[PDB]
């Protein structure tokens, strides 16, 4: 397999990382904060070949999608926020929805 | 009314997955299409008129098909959810107003 | 021969000028310094596939 | 052993020539192969498209 072939293997065998490959043929990985806690640790004989380097925290507002690689690890950031975002907006909706159903307990 | 509700949940599951079986089948369809597509090359490869750089030639596609193989079954996706990669494996659709009643589906 | 060998060098630059000069809206191509580019094909990133221009 | 190219073919000897006529075939087996390695990627970007849409 050639790296970009390693990347989509990844993201098909898990989705608890999202892996890509920038402009320089080095293999990104990305863990989003509501999947993973902490740091990943990463060993064997692939990753002893791809050393993987201290992981930097990333957020939407530091998309910068200029390079192959930074667009990328930003469409793994933007899923993040949009899981985030869905996630409350779930939260409010069950909220909404046991409103609804004291409103018309009280109304009884 | 519990019965009727369930049973517009078990519509909704029953489409569900025939949306999975669809989704599946149309990645199954461009899977034929390319494997066909090595066929003829392998054909037209074993005729003895070819010499070695030819053969080469054909080997080409046939590389760049078979990584088209593997591209559509580690990315074919429901939402995230991939489905020809043997990750799938065996899930259960109910499709039932009352718990218990369930058809497995198997993707390989 | 010499009148061929003016073609042959007229055609010779012809060459060095299609390898430098062509480009896709200004991105040259031929002249190796495509080098190799990955194209993302697929709703969710790590899906690329290489392309390799020499 | 001499490294030749088509940018060092010369053509006015007999013997260079001749040296040529093999410069020149192993350049277009380089512009063949490319060019199949080429096709086999836009077939293969036309089955992509095709499950993409499906």
């Amino acid at each position: 397999d050639d790296i970009e072939e390693v990347a989509t293997y990844i993201n098909g065998q898990t989705d608890m990382v999202k892996a890509s490959v920038n402009e320089k043929g080095q293999l990104q990985i990305f863990a989003g904060n509501n999947k993973v806690t902490g740091d990943v640790a990463f060993s064997g004989g692939l990753a002893g070949a791809l050393n993987m380097q201290a992981g930097t925290a990333e957020t939407v507002d530091t998309i910068d999608v200029t390079s192959v690689g930074g667009a990328q690890q930003s469409v793994a950031v933007i899923d993040s926020a949009l899981k985030y975002v869905d996630s409350h907006r779930a939260e409010l909706g069950a909220f909404q929805n046991r409103f609804n159903h004291a409103i018309s307990n009280l109304d009884n | 009314n519990v019965q009727s509700r369930g049973l517009d949940v078990a519509v909704r599951n029953a489409n569900d997955g025939i949306s999975i079986a669809q989704t599946a089948e149309g990645a199954m369809n461009e899977t034929t299409n390319i494997l066909q597509r090595m066929r003829d090359l392998s054909l037209q490869s074993a005729n003895g008129s070819n010499s070695k750089s030819e053969r080469v030639a054909i080997q080409e596609e046939i590389t760049a098909l078979n990584d088209e193989l593997n591209r559509i079954a580690e990315t074919t996706s429901f939402g995230g959810n991939k489905l020809l990669n043997g990750t799938f494996s065996t899930k259960s659709f109910q499709i039932g107003a009352d718990n218990g009643e369930a058809v497995m589906l198997t993707l390989k």
